[PDB]
Formats: structure tokens, C-alpha cells, sequence
RNA sequence: GUAGGGGAGCGUUCAGUCCGCGGAGAAGCCAUACCGGAAGGAGUGGUGGAGCCGACUGAAGUGCGGAUGCCGGCAUGAGU
RNA sequence: GCGAGAGCUAACUUCCGUAGCCGAGAGGGAAACAACCCAGACCAUCAGCUAAGGUCCCUAAAUGAUCGCUCAGUGGUUAA
RNA sequence: AAAGGUGAAAAGAACCCCGGGAGGGGAGUGAAAGAGAACCUGAAACCGUGGACUUACAAGCAGUCAUGGCACCUUAUGCGUGUUAUGGCGUGCCUAUUGAAGCAUGAGCCGGCGACUUAGACCUGACGUGCGAGCUUAAGUUGAAAAACGGAGGCGGAGC
């Protein structure tokens, strides 16, 4: 008896990451992606709008962006394949700092993965707006 | 004894997953220029015995 | 819902647990919670104003459903039939 | 006198085999395993009714506030509110009214706020 | 028929067997099988008395019947035995029992479904209750005892 | 209609473009490899492919084909020059268990399998 | 010729206590009779025995089995019965048949 | 709700009895979204080619996944 | 867990007393997890209130309110 | 050791096609012939052909509940049947245990076979029936397409 599905929708929002606390922001992104105020609001499949983040490179942390925030990454058979970098150390690819803090606050299943697909970050600003030809409702954080 | 041995019967499935490569390749028969019967390119036509002329007896 | 419907609608045949009053046409009368008679979005009590009337359509024996249980190691296996009874009624109230 | 088990066992089985369908390999073609698959099956069958009840109600709530927050409230708040108005008592369906009838939901929403602060 | 020792108590590779003549062996013995016996018990006398007595009733309570000699017969014939049967209500639709001595009389009863003969009141709760109509006939066993 | 009993009489039931070699002393598994290339094509081709294919499963698979044909014509009055291989497939006949010595007393049993190669020809055509 | 299983020979019922069904060790799926170890396929742990008080208990008494007299109670004669005669025989049918003693 | 106790039933074969059934087609087999609280039962269709349902009662070599069980068939290992 | 012997006031150590639980206990919690915490499963239901626990996102529910504490990532492995 | 079964009856398949043969396809006999002599029924594991829906960023006790797509609808178009996708939950069975998914035991899969019985005038007890302050036969006897006879003997009846 409960409601069914739709589709012909793909709200194309553009959140700004500037100065905002990565995490907070993240949660937000992770929100809409999966399902915000949701349409049919349903599991089975995703209807959670498409997210575009600009800047990123200017996200924000606090006491540690040198200390503590160490994005680890362990490659091949761990024959000492213990590779880690300070977050500030992610000045080579801020892009991932976000992108790779959100794919966390998102289901980890089959669908879950297919959901990073809709998240789409850009380390810049206006130039980013180029990889942007559809809608662009700028729903900043709070 | 028979030292190494299998840890289970393999699915009739998996046992097939394998075999997806034993499929023969059908010869590339070609039509003789004379007997017009099909021959194997580069060899003598088993039917007429030709190869531009007739080599093998009838 | 928890027996004896409610809400708006347009008058359909729906299945809800037995209604005692057998036979048919037993003009059934239900309170009302919410409803929009003419879009008139009406909420509780202020809704009590209006009401619903339905007519017992038919009584039914639901679709069979075997209730099974099983706890392992301790043997224990329970197969038991079942199927609930219901009363279909035709909506048609104010 | 001799009393076989003829035709009595075949039946017994096919009864089970047959319960098995979209049961992958052996779990559907061979008795023994077929049947065995069907104990855990019990475990699930049962504990699943008592359960889908929890689940669904979870889909209901999730919407009831992804609509509530759609005006400025939140299930939490939006709900104690209707509760405030003993007048309101749907809970069941309420969500649907959130999913299809935006007009209404609006009403109830604000209806609560004015039974709140 | 079977020998007595088999393989190797151990280290043969899965087994542990005695003969090839045992319950769990296609071809062997039948644990708890059936052997000859008698299942014949002596049911107390007084009941074997309240037997046919009680049965006789039932019959009387319904389709009873007697006979005091059957000059009606004459010869084996059977043919005429059927005759009498007729005008005696013995249409030929009922199982009929004719307890009666009279060696010559019985002699006429080689016809099916109808009757089944039965000598010197050597009755039997079965037969009687078995067949439909009872031709107690001979008042012999029927009147006078002890 | 009528009732089974009747039908069985009114009809004789035939197999169009059918032929089967029963009990071919060969593993079904081997033979399928061959039959597998011939399935579905110009019966002309089937003829042609076989003569060349290297597998010894070939001769038989032949003899059955030039009969699923010889019937397609004679007994069925078909039009051979449009006769394609409708269907072919191989099934396993008996199995010739045979016992074979081995290392230190133990023994083994060889399976000399067999096959039923049935092949079915049909008149092609497009419409 | 409608339908009629008929009452009579076949219509004869048992009694409702006359005789209950045997017992085959399988009460539901879940039967594996006996204790659960130290008891099975044999018969000898017994129930009697000679150490379990049987012994340790003193006694030699002494068995004899002298005479055993037939008790013809007083009420047996008085109260009822009109001297249907004692004597040495008539007592039999009076019922006080013991014999041997 | 485990050992264990108590209760009521389902099914197989044989047997006596009742009603019967069958070559325009029995048993067995195969299919199926019906019925019954379960054991289970029914309807319809296919195969089959002759014996067979239901009901009461009696007797049972009477119900199975396990025993490195038993016999037999057929797999995996592997065109190795 | 509480009360003791033992043992290094060592061990998922050992032996008693005592209460609870698992054994014979599913359900929610404790990431996961016999017995810890909440609570004892007659069946059916897209209905409702609660316990222990919880309410940034992965999950259901205030990134709640007010007065404070610490910049350590303490929180998210001990002591003189 | 194992190993049965054409049909009612041989009428057992003349003659023709492919093949060295085996094997098959027609024709014909027959009620029937995938009833044809590797001959009643012919399950299941196991092998295969064709078709329907699916499957080549995926971590899976192999199901289960929910929803959607697709197909079909003889107990069945209004509920379903089959199938599939995505989501949630989800540590095979048995045994032996304090404690099992358990890296603990057993087991390749199917079918058939496979385990609490039978006896003794035996003991004790629950239900029931026949008599009842009394209640019964045993061996045997004679009849039996049936069962009566047969009191020897046994149990109550006084205990210490």
C-alpha cells in the first residue's frame, strides 16, 4: 500500500566547501546523495540528487591538518606497503580529501558504491562551473 | 598415498566455467578452382588431386 | 489500520479483520481521522464532524500461511498451518 | 508381514524438493541438502514476519520527516505536536499524506507548530 | 547363510564389519522379524455365552427366524430349497444363515450370496453377526438348557 | 479427439529428417565437440566440414548425417538442397565398465562410454 | 442404490479403554531413546542384587512349613445358612473348599 | 524449552466387513497458484495398461538424512 | 557479582557458600560476542506506547536547551 | 554371487533409403510398435538440446522479507505462476558438549535395504470388559468351511 517510484528527476545541486568544516559539509553531501527530503523516499534504488562541490582545496579542519589527520593507504600485499600522508599533505589532491571522506558516510554495498558516482568534486571554483551544464541550485551547507 | 587431493566436488557449474575454451574451430574450407569441391587452403585437393596441375594420382 | 478504517478516499472494496456483524449490506459506520471531501483537508476531531459508511461486502478466509520454526542442535521442528479471517467492506461514507 | 516404504518416501521428498525452486544448484536438485536448506529457511520465514514490522515502520518514519524537515520541523518535533493535538492520531498513513498530498501535509505541519510554541 | 570374520577391524579404510549377514546388510537377517506363533487366547466362558446370546438378540430385535423341520424340501434339489426361500421372505437379496442339523436339509445350499449352512447348532457369534438373516431353524439350541 | 486409444490408431507418428546412430562406442563428451560445429547449417557444409575435421568422432557423426538426409529425401520427399541441420546432439548409451590392474594390488574400473548420435535435418526456407 | 456404509458386523466398536496404541520410540522428530549413555543394547545392570542391604542384613530364622489349617470363620456358619450341614463334605459346596490341608 | 513424563492424531501393508470403482481405461509415474492446525488429502491434466479408492475393525518386517552404515546407479577430480 | 581457602589479592586457574543467567532462552543492547544490560517468543497485522540503550552520515530518533571543563585528539589501552 | 517380465497370439517386421556393420527411417503385421526382441510400468542422482527471464567494480551457508522490471496466465487475468534487479536481515546439518559457523565427528549425490522387538498359565501397575464374595481353567476330548466338553490345578477367604 505504501508509495512507489519515480525517476525523471535528477536535481543538480552545487554545495560550496569554502571555509566550512569538511566533516559537517560532508555529512550534508552524504545526506542528499543517499536521499534528502527524498521523493518517493525509498531504499531499493537511489533518487538522491547529484552533488557538485567546488573549491574543496579550501575546506576546513582544526587542530590537526598536520598532526592527527593522516589519510593512510595500504597497497599490495602489505610487504611494508604502509603508505600514509598528512591531510595538509593533501595539497596535491584536495579533491580526494573530500571525495574520500564522503564515500564513507555512504552505504558500502553494491548500490552504495554506485553512489560515489553522483558525488562530483572540483578543487576550484568558477572554472569548475564548466563541468556544469545542467541545473545548479546552490544549496550551501548551513 | 595420493598426497594432494581436491577439497570438494566441483559444481557441474564450475566444471563448466572451465570448459568454455575447448570449443573446436571449424576448418576454413575453401572451394577448389577445378573440381570446385572444397579443399584445405595450401594443401592438395583430396578430390581432384590438383594444386595448379594434378599432383596426387586421381 | 488497527481495525475500523478512517481517512478520505472515493469508495472502494477493502479487506479488514472480521466485523462481527455478518450478512452483508450491514451499513458499517466508521468515525474518521483525516479526509478531503472536496479537497477539504480535515484533521482529527474537527473531522469527527464527518463520517464514513461502508457495507459489509463479504467475509473471508485469508491465504494459507505455514508457520514454521526451527532451532538447531536441539532438534525441534514445528510445522503448523494458518490463515486469518477477514471482512471485506465497500466504502461509501460522507 | 513385510511392509515396504514404497511410494511413501518418494512423496515425502518431492514434497520438499518441490518447495525448492530458485534454490541454487544442489539446494534444489538433491533432497538431503534441499531439505536442510529448509531449516534455516524456517529460521528466516518466521523471524521475518515479527520483523518486517520493524522494517516497514522504519520506511514510514524516514519519510514522515524528510517531509517534516521540508517545512522546518522534524519527525521528532512534528510528531509530539500532532500528539499535542490529541485531535491528530494517524501515525499510520500520515507518512503517505507526506508522500502524495503536499497540500495536506502542509496543514498538519503548521497545525502542530500551533500546538507547540 | 554367511561366514563369520570379515575384513580388518582397523586401518582398512572406512568400515568396521562382522559378517555380511546382519540387519544393516542387504542380504542379511531381519532384526526383530516375525517368527511362527499362535496369538490364541482363551476368552472367559461367560462371555462366549453372552456372545451369541447377545447376538441372537440383535437378530431377533430385527430379522430373526425359525424352522421346525422342512418337509418343504424333498430331495437335494436345492432348486426347491430356493422355492421355499421365496414364500418365506428369502427373496435372494440377503445373506442367510441356516443353523440346523438335518443332514439332508443343508444339502440344499450351494448357492451364493444367499445362504451359508451350519450344522448341529455349531453356531458362532461371527457367522450369525456376519450374515444378514438368521435361520435359527432347529429350536434345538433354541429352547432348553441346564 | 476420441480418446488416446483411438488416436494411437488414427495416427502412426513419424520423425521428419531424423536419424540416430545408437550405441556408438565413444565418450559422449568427445563426440559433442564435433557435433557442436555442425549444429545449425547448410547440410552441404556439415558434409564438407566433417571430411576435414581431425577428430575421429567425425566419421560416425557423418554416417548419421548422410542418413538423416537419405531419409529427409526418400521417406520424406524433401528438397535436400535447402536441408540444413535443424538439430543434432549426443546422448550416452550403456557404459562399458572394465577392470584394470594397478599399483600394488589395488584395482580400477575404466569407463568405456558410448553415445547415441542422433541428427535431425529440416528444409530451411525463410518464409 | 444411493450410498450406505451400513451398520452391523463392521459397525462394531472397541470400547474406549479396551486397548491403547503401542509405543514406537519416535515422539516427533527428536527421539533417541534410553538415558543418554551408559545404558543400552544389553540387559544386566538388574534391579535386584546382593550387597544393597539384601546382604549386610542378619538372619537365619529357620524355614519349616508345618501345617496350614483352613479357616472356617464363625460368621460362615451362623448369621446365615441353616445347618446346610458341616460334617466333612457339605462344607465344600457351602464354599470352604481348600483340600490338601 | 533439552533429557524425561502425559494427551490427540496423520501415513504403508496385510486381514475381516460395508459401499463400490475400472479396457470410453485401475495401480504406479509425471505436472499443478486447492483444502486441512500438522502428519497429510482433493480436483484437473499428462503417462500408463490392469487390477484398485473410501469407511469400521483386527494384526503389524509401519514412516528415516545421518551409523568412516549396506546393495546398486551415477557424478567430481578431468579429454587430467 | 558478593563471601572465603588455595595460588604470586596470577589465569577464561582451582574448591566451597550464596544470587542471577546460559545449559534446556529466541527478541532489543553491548561493532562483532552463552551467561553483562533490558526482557521470557500461542498464531495473524505496512497499527500504537515503552525498557536497556540511543538520536552528525554509514541506521531508526533533538548536530537538542542552559551553566561550566579540556585542546589533548584527552575522549578512542596502567602505574610510582 | 547377480541375474525376472515382447504380444492375446509371433502375426517377430517381406520389400525399399543411408551404412563395410552396428543403428537407424519408411512400408507392412498389431488394439498398441520411442509393445521390436540390449522388448510391462520406467522415478530419482547424472548427461544433453531448445526456449523464457538474467549475468562480465563483484566479497558470496547460499536463503529470507520488501519493492520494482520482464514473461505468462487450464484449480490462474484477478490473484497470481515463473523469473530478475536493488535493499534489509542472515555464522549449513547431525553428534559430542560447560561451551559449535565452527580449523571438532560423520558424510560425493540419488534410489532401495537399515535399529527398542518376540516369548514365557512369569511379576507389578493404568484403562477396559465378564461375572462377583466368589473368579477361573491347563493337559487333553470330541467336533471343526465353527466350538463346546474337560475342576487336577491357581487366585480372594486370618493373621502372628
Amino acid at each position: 500500500k505504501t508509495y512507489i517510484p519515480k525517476n525523471d528527476e535528477q536535481n543538480w545541486v552545487v554545495v560550496d566547501a569554502s571555509g566550512v568544516p569538511l566533516g559537517r559539509l560532508a555529512t550534508l553531501i552524504a545526506s542528499r546523495i543517499r536521499g534528502k527530503h527524498r521523493p518517493d523516499f525509498t531504499p531499493n534504488m537511489i533518487q538522491g540528487d547529484f552533488v557538485v562541490v567546488i573549491n574543496a582545496a579550501q575546506v576546513a579542519l582544526t587542530g590537526k591538518k598536520l598532526d592527527d589527520k593522516v589519510y593512510t593507504r595500504y597497497t599490495g600485499y602489505q610487504g611494508g606497503l604502509k603508505t600514509e600522508t598528512a591531510r595538509e599533505a593533501l595539497s596535491k589532491h584536495p579533491e580526494r580529501v573530500i571525495e574520500h571522506a564522503v564515500f564513507g558516510m555512504l552505504p558500502k554495498g553494491r548500490q552504495g558504491r554506485a553512489m560515489h558516482t553522483r558525488l562530483k568534486v572540483y578543487a576550484g571554483e568558477t572554472h569548475p562551473h564548466s563541468a556544469q551544464k545542467p541545473q545548479v541550485l546552490k544549496t550551501q551547507p548551513l | 598415498a595420493k598426497h594432494p587431493v581436491p577439497k570438494k566436488k566441483t559444481s557441474k557449474s564450475k566444471r563448466d566455467m572451465r570448459r568454455s575454451h575447448h570449443a573446436l574451430t571449424a576448418p576454413n574450407l575453401t572451394e577448389c578452382p577445378q573440381c570446385h569441391g572444397k579443399k584445405l587452403s595450401h594443401h592438395i585437393c583430396p578430390n581432384c588431386g590438383y594444386y595448379d596441375g594434378r599432383q596426387v594420382l586421381a | 489500520i488497527q481495525t475500523g478504517g478512517k481517512q478520505y478516499r472515493v469508495s472502494e472494496g477493502d479487506v479488514i479483520r472480521v466485523e462481527s456483524l455478518q450478512g452483508e449490506a450491514g451499513d458499517k459506520v466508521e468515525l474518521k481521522a483525516l479526509f478531503v471531501g472536496g479537497e477539504q483537508t480535515v484533521f482529527g476531531e474537527d473531522a469527527g464532524k464527518y463520517t464514513v459508511q461502508a457495507e459489509v461486502v463479504e467475509h473471508g478466509r485469508g491465504k494459507k500461511i505455514y508457520i514454521r520454526k526451527y532451532k538447531s542442535g536441539v532438534q525441534y521442528r514445528r510445522r503448523t498451518g494458518h490463515r486469518q479471517n477477514f471482512t471485506a467492506i465497500k466504502i461509501l461514507g460522507i | 508381514p513385510r511392509a515396504k516404504t514404497g511410494i511413501v518416501r518418494r512423496r515425502r521428498h518431492k514434497k520438499v524438493l518441490k518447495r525448492a525452486k530458485g534454490f541454487w544448484g544442489s539446494r534444489s536438485k538433491q533432497y538431503r541438502n534441499a531439505f536442510q536448506t529448509l531449516l534455516n529457511a524456517a529460521t528466516y520465514e518466521y523471524r521475518d514476519r515479527r520483523n518486517k514490522k520493524r522494517d516497514f515502520r522504519r520506511l514510514w518514519i524516514q519519510r514522515i520527516n524528510a517531509g517534516a524537515r521540508l517545512h522546518g520541523m522534524n519527525y521528532s518535533t512534528f510528531i509530539n505536536g500532532l500528539k499535542r493535538a490529541n485531535i491528530d492520531l494517524n501515525r499510520k498513513v500520515l507518512a503517505d499524506i507526506a508522500a502524495r498530498e503536499p497540500e495536506a501535509f502542509k496543514a498538519l505541519v503548521d497545525a502542530s507548530r500551533n500546538a507547540r510554541q | 547363510k554367511t561366514g563369520r570374520k570379515m575384513y580388518g577391524q582397523k586401518g582398512t579404510g572406512n568400515a568396521r564389519h562382522g559378517d555380511r549377514s546382519v540387519p544393516t546388510f542387504v542380504g542379511g537377517g531381519v532384526a526383530f522379524g516375525p517368527k511362527p506363533r499362535s496369538y490364541d487366547y482363551t476368552l472367559p466362558r461367560q462371555v462366549r455365552q453372552l456372545g451369541l446370546a447377545m447376538a441372537i438378540a440383535s437378530r431377533q430385535e430385527g430379522g430373526k427366524l425359525v424352522a421346525v423341520d422342512g418337509f418343504d424340501i424333498a430331495d437335494a434339489k436345492t432348486k426347491n430349497f430356493i422355492s421355499w426361500a421365496k414364500q418365506n421372505g428369502l427373496d435372494g437379496t440377503e445373506k442367510v444363515l441356516l443353523v440346523t442339523d438335518d443332514e439332508n436339509t443343508r444339502r440344499a445350499a450351494r448357492n451364493v450370496s444367499w445362504v451359508s449352512v451350519l450344522p448341529v447348532a455349531g453356531v458362532n457369534v461371527y457367522d450369525i453377526l456376519r450374515h444378514d438373516r438368521l435361520v435359527i431353524d432347529a429350536a434345538a439350541l433354541e429352547i432348553v438348557e441346564e | 479427439f476420441r480418446n488416446k486409444k483411438q488416436r494411437k490408431q488414427q495416427v502412426k507418428l513419424r520423425k521428419p529428417g531424423f536419424a540416430v546412430a545408437k550405441y556408438v562406442r565413444m565418450s559422449p563428451r568427445k563426440v559433442r565437440l564435433v557435433v557442436d560445429v555442425i549444429r545449425g547449417k547448410s547440410v552441404q557444409d556439415a558434409e564438407d566440414l566433417l571430411r576435414f575435421i581431425p577428430r575421429s568422432a567425425s566419421e560416425p557423426v557423418a554416417k548419421v548425417l548422410n542418413s538423416a538426409k537419405a531419409n529427409a529425401l526418400h521417406n520424406d520427399e524433401m528438397l535436400e538442397d535447402r536441408l540444413f541441420v535443424k538439430e543434432a546432439y549426443v546422448d550416452a548409451g550403456p557404459t562399458l565398465k572394465r577392470l584394470i590392474p594397478r599399483a600394488r594390488g589395488s584395482a580400477n574400473i575404466i569407463k568405456k562410454r558410448t553415445s547415441h548420435i542422433t541428427i535431425i535435418v529440416a528444409e530451411k526456407g525463410n518464409k | 442404490h444411493d450410498l450406505k456404509p451400513t451398520p452391523g458386523s463392521r459397525k462394531d466398536r472397541k470400547r474406549v479403554g479396551r486397548g491403547p496404541g503401542g509405543t514406537d520410540k519416535t515422539a516427533g522428530r527428536g527421539h533417541k531413546g534410553q538415558k543418554s549413555r551408559s545404558g543400552a543394547g544389553k540387559g544386566a545392570f538388574f534391579e535386584g542384587g546382593r550387597s544393597r542391604l539384601i546382604a549386610r542384613l542378619p538372619k537365619r530364622g529357620f524355614n519349616n512349613v508345618g501345617t496350614t489349617y483352613e479357616v472356617v470363620k464363625l460368621s460362615q456358619l451362623q448369621d446365615l445358612e441353616d445347618t446346610t450341614f458341616d460334617r466333612d463334605t457339605l462344607e465344600a459346596y457351602r464354599l470352604v473348599r481348600r483340600k490338601n490341608r
